[PDB]
RNA sequence: CGCGCGCUACACUGACAGAGCCAGCGAGUACUCCCUUGGC
């Protein structure tokens, strides 16, 4: 991915999927950014596609 | 029993917005759960 | 009803003397 | 030494200095003029207790005010407790205790929020 | 006194604002309406004979024919044309519509039907070249809607017989008044008790709701000279 | 002086209502109200933000115009700005001293007194009222009626308040609030 | 059509009430002797003032 | 608590602090507390709806007593000052200072005047 | 008074959308198709992957 | 037709060509605001004065034939005189203690 | 009300003759005095009536 | 397609222009609105 604003504990991710269809498949799910840090995605964001 | 642990469904309050003469339950999100289930497995 | 209950209670003995 | 009293004012998030020295009577908040402070229409109930007390109180002395925090009916408010309680003080530490008690007899005899932070409090009905 | 300057040009006679509450006036509320939908047209005696005779309950109640010649006098009578005349209809749903002046009301009863459930479900009817609203829907009590200084009567059968005349001369100078008339076929007074100053009769005879606020209006139109 | 402008300084002899009118030679035409109007105590504006709601009777003993002032800004845009509120009091006291060549606070005290309803019915019967239900449905149509001219006027809130309360104080039909007021007297003694 | 001056000498107990009005006992302003209950709707205390129209009908429940 | 049941009636509170002192009003319906919670509570009780009320006080309470005409009541604070509240207009008719007015001292063991 | 025509249809159901311009209409349509349609398709693969 | 200012100072008053009247209120500089106005005339009033005693009174000949009087509280006219017959277009009060009316 | 007041007297009269519930009596005839006195004391009427009554009581 | 829970539009509660005047939460070597024509 990429990240797109981060606040503290959460964040937005930019350009890795084209369509919430397909988060919406990746709900819920395991992600682990290089540093260490593991993590879940929750749900898909609205605006930008 | 159906009417008296009436939290097995989902009602509005309202009633109708409109009332049309031409001649209560919008649901069941428990059977819609079982159901679902059912199919989501087989 | 019990203060207008011995009021008209009080009224039917007044008719009954 | 000189004579001088300092005297705070409260209110829910204003809240004001005063500083009561001798002088001939300016009167300055933040060190513009009285007169050029308020929202215009309230100058008058900021004007009050000079209105009660008569100006002859306010001839000897000279004040510096401070107020920040808060909006405007706070500030106002503000600058009035501590007018009252600041004049007060002053005499209390400068002339005759019967002219304090004149004083507090008379503004307190008014309104009674001139002299106390009577905080707004939290205790609904329970 | 001065000879009150003649008008060289006619006058257009602009019917009343809707915040105006100084002048006498007239108004008329068609109250006890009966006005459902099926399915999309209102339920009558028409086609809905069958279907209310199979349900059992007065089928001589689903009669908006009673409105609808009703408010043609109403809407024809010359108090509307000088623009004197003004019009609520309330229905036992509880429902008010006010009808203005400047409307014409078909006199087809279908289109005119179509139109009342247009009302019913959109709750305003505009204008076809003008912006303004026409026919609209709107709330309980009508005491909000009506002038303080009115005579709030309404039409009956037993109270006793004043002369409608008589009753338009004892009217207040800037006292307006509006009638209530009960507009179901058959049924008792009792649809406006709380609302009203008094019941009057006008005539012996049993009498219908159109020719009780016609003969009303013409005598209205007499003593106010139109 | 110290700070005192020339006008201040004019009246520095005696308390003046936006200083600028007096509460001296104030009569009580209501006996009954006599009470419930509070003109004991002077106030130099009555955005005076002090708690007279909390335990009973308290909108009595605090002065009027406070009272008028915060009925007045009883609507939806109109329920925060309460200096919005009294710059129409002082702009409309303005007006009616220039209309009446007379003090406001008379005017006031006799619209409230001459528009204070005796009898009214509740759901149906028809009962005598109370002097505060007296005192605040008479400010309450006021200022509704009021509101209610200012709708969609060209004429101000301010001015129409100002002719209502004047109209108010004369007593004609030519009032809202009486208008009002006499038909809740009209139906009261309907039911009687 | 006169009126009345009247105060309220004393509030009651248990009427049972429909609604906030309230039964109250009052005593005349002119004829002070004379002393009824009547109906008031609305926040009413003790020992004030009030002004009515019609005296001679006893008020009910 | 309630001299006919002896069970207890209920806590009040409202209080920043011990009640340093009591008083009721010989009608039969109004309470005062005094606390060190720089308040005096006025305890509106025996209608239905209880409340409390402050009169906030720029000092601490050591003693409140009363009027028999019930309008008035008045409070001790340690700085010395009494004041007369009007009980309904929760307000201060006047207070007063009393320090040198009881100034009466050098106890033993004390260095001070 | 000159008075109005009332401006309404004939015949009337809350169930069809009323547009002149048949363009606009069908993009309505088509646009209101697609949104309920987007939200079917999320619900059912929402509910597979939890 | 006539700009009149009450001799207090604070308010004018004048009268167009289509008989209405307007009165309102200027402080001491550009103020505008609308007190009250008058159209029962209904015919052009050319001359209104206030009573140089009262602060509550005027008088009005609109140019029909008409002469009247006037109190700020209503909104109808006081008074009102007849007897000319051709265009009348001037009038006013009558100076004096005396004068009273 | 003070029209049931005359009928209620003239039952505590009764009563009083007829002595039964003795402190009942007394005490709803001392109440009735306290909340109905200075009518009391106006009034021409029951002067016979509490006269009779208290010889009774 | 139904539904409420929010958000936004709806005209005197006007606009536009100038002038004048007051806050609380706030600090991880940390936070960025894209995606593209040209040229270095």
């Amino acid at each position: 991915g990429t990240p797109w604003k981060i606040f503290k504990n959460t964040a937005f991710i930019k350009d890795m999927f084209n369509s919430s269809l397909e988060i919406a498949k990746f709900e819920g799910a395991a992600i682990r950014t290089v540093s260490g840090i593991r993590g879940q995605i929750k749900r898909a964001l609205s605006k930008p596609e | 029993r159906e009417q008296f642990n009436p939290f097995q469904f989902k009602t509005n309050a309202r009633g109708p917005k409109f009332e049309v003469t031409t001649n209560v339950i919008k649901g069941r999100p428990e059977l819609s759960r079982a159901r679902s289930e059912e199919k989501r497995r087989q | 009803m019990a203060g207008e209950r011995i009021a008209e209670a009080l009224e039917l003995g007044m008719t009954d003397l | 030494s000189v004579q001088a009293v300092q005297v705070f004012g409260k209110k829910k998030n204003a809240t004001a200095v005063a500083r009561c020295v001798q002088g001939k009577g300016l009167i300055k908040v933040n060190g513009k003029p009285l007169k050029l402070f308020a929202p215009e229409i309230l100058r008058a109930k900021l004007y009050e207790p000079i209105l009660i007390l008569g100006t002859d109180k306010f001839a000897d002395v000279d004040i510096r005010i401070r107020v920040a925090g808060g909006g405007h009916t706070s500030q106002v408010y503000a600058v009035r407790q501590a007018i009252a309680k600041s004049i007060v003080a002053y005499y209390a530490k400068y002339v005759d205790e019967h002219s304090k008690n004149l004083l507090k007899q008379e503004l307190i005899q008014f309104d009674r929020s001139l002299l106390v932070a009577d905080p707004r409090r939290c205790e609904p009905k329970k | 006194p001065p000879p009150a300057l003649p008008q060289l040009v006619a006058e257009q006679h602009v019917p009343i604002p809707p915040n105006d509450k100084d002048t006498k006036r007239l108004i008329v509320v068609l109250s006890n309406a009966s006005l459902e939908t099926y399915k999309y047209t209102l339920l009558n005696s028409d086609e809905h004979i069958g279907i209310m005779r199979k349900m059992n309950r007065d089928i001589s109640d689903a009669r908006p024919d009673i409105t609808h010649q009703c408010l043609l006098t109403l809407l024809d009578s010359p108090i509307n044309k000088a623009g004197k005349l003004q019009i609520y209809i309330q229905t036992a749903k509880g429902v008010l519509i006010e009808v203005s002046p400047t409307v014409r009301i078909p006199r087809t009863f279908k289109r005119f039907a179509g139109l009342m459930v247009q009302l019913l479900h959109r709750l305003s009817i505009k204008g076809t070249n003008t912006n303004e609203k026409l026919l609209k829907v709107i709330q309980n009590p009508i005491t909000d809607h009506l002038p303080p200084n009115c005579r709030k009567v309404t039409l009956s059968f037993d109270a006793p017989l004043v002369r409608v005349r008589d009753y338009v001369d004892t009217l207040g100078p800037n006292e307006s008044i509006c009638v209530f008339v009960g507009a179901m076929a058959k049924g008792p007074d009792n649809f406006a008790d709380a609302y009203v100053d008094e019941k009057i009769s006008i005539s012996n005879y049993s009498l219908s709701a159109s020719v009780a606020c016609s003969k009303f209006c013409h005598a209205c139109e007499d003593a106010w000279d139109i | 002086y110290d700070v005192l402008p020339k006008e201040v300084l004019a009246e520095v002899g005696s308390v003046k209502l936006f200083n600028r009118w007096s509460y001296d030679d104030i009569e009580i035409r209501d006996i009954s109200l006599t009470d419930y109007i509070q003109i004991r105590a002077p106030v130099y504006i009555p955005h005076s933000a002090g708690r007279y709601a909390v335990k009973r009777f308290r909108k009595a003993n605090c002065p009027i115009i406070e009272r008028l002032t915060n009925s007045l800004m009883m609507h939806g845009r109109n329920n925060g700005k309460k200096l919005m509120a009294v710059r129409i009091v002082a702009h409309a006291f303005e007006i009616i001293h220039l209309m009446t060549d007379q003090n406001p606070i008379q005017v006031a005290v006799d619209a409230i007194v001459n528009c204070g309803p005796r009898e009214d019915s509740t759901r149906r019967q028809a009962v005598d009222v109370s002097p505060l239900r007296r005192v605040n449905q008479a400010i309450a149509l006021l200022t509704t009626g009021a509101r209610e001219a200012a709708f969609r006027n060209v004429k101000t809130i301010a001015e129409c308040l100002a002719e209502e309360l004047i109209n108010a104080a004369k007593g004609s039909s030519n009032s809202y609030a009486i208008k009002k007021k006499d038909e809740l007297e009209r139906v009261a003694k309907s039911n009687r | 059509a006169p009126v009345k001056f009247v105060k309220v000498t004393r509030v009651l107990g248990r009427t049972g009430s429909r609604g906030g009005v309230t039964q109250v006992r009052v005593e005349f302003m002119d004829d002070t002797t004379r002393s009824i209950i009547r109906n008031v709707k609305g926040p009413v205390r003790e020992n004030d003032i009030l002004v009515l129209l019609e005296s001679e009908r006893e008020a009910r429940r | 608590w309630s001299v006919q049941t002896g069970q207890l009636l209920d806590r009040l509170s409202g209080h920043e602090g011990p009640v340093s002192s009591l008083a009721f009003a010989p009608d039969g319906s109004v309470l005062v507390s005094g606390s060190w919670d720089r308040t005096a509570r006025i305890w509106s009780i025996f209608s239905r709806t209880q409340t409390s009320e402050p009169l906030q006080l720029q000092s601490d309470v050591l003693d409140v007593a009363f009027r028999p005409d019930s309008k008035q009541i008045a409070i001790s604070t340690l700085d010395g000052q009494l004041t007369f509240w009007s009980v309904s207009e929760a307000q201060q008719v006047s207070g007063v200072d009393g320090r040198r007015d009881v100034s009466g001292g050098r106890r033993i063991t004390d260095r001070r005047t | 008074i000159k008075t109005y025509i009332p401006k309404f249809e004939d015949d009337f159901d809350p169930d069809k959308h009323y547009d002149p311009n048949r363009e606009r209409a069908e993009l309505a349509k088509l646009k209101a198709e697609h949104k309920r349609e987007r939200k079917g398709a999320l619900r059912e693969l929402r509910k597979d992957a939890q | 037709h006539c700009g009149e200012i009450r001799p207090d100072g604070r308010v004018l008053v004048a009268g167009e060509d289509t008989g209405r009247m307007q009165v309102f209120d200027v402080g001491q500089g550009t103020r505008a605001v609308i007190l009250k106005t008058w159209h029962i005339h209904k015919q052009p009033v050319w001359v209104t004065k206030w009573s140089p005693t009262e602060l509550t009174t005027l008088m009005s000949c609109s140019d029909d034939k008409t002469v009247r009087l006037w109190d700020l509280p209503s909104n109808d006219p006081t008074r009102l005189f007849t007897g000319h017959t051709d265009y009348v277009r001037c009038g006013a009060f009558m100076p004096g203690s005396a004068n009273s009316n | 009300p003070f029209s049931t007041i005359p009928s209620l007297l003239t039952f505590l009269n009764l009563f009083a003759q007829r002595e039964l519930n003795v402190p009942l009596t007394c005490r709803i005839l001392f109440f009735v005095l306290k909340t109905h006195h200075k009518q009391i004391v106006a009034s021409r009427t029951m002067r016979a009536t509490l006269e009779k009554v208290r010889a009774n009581l």
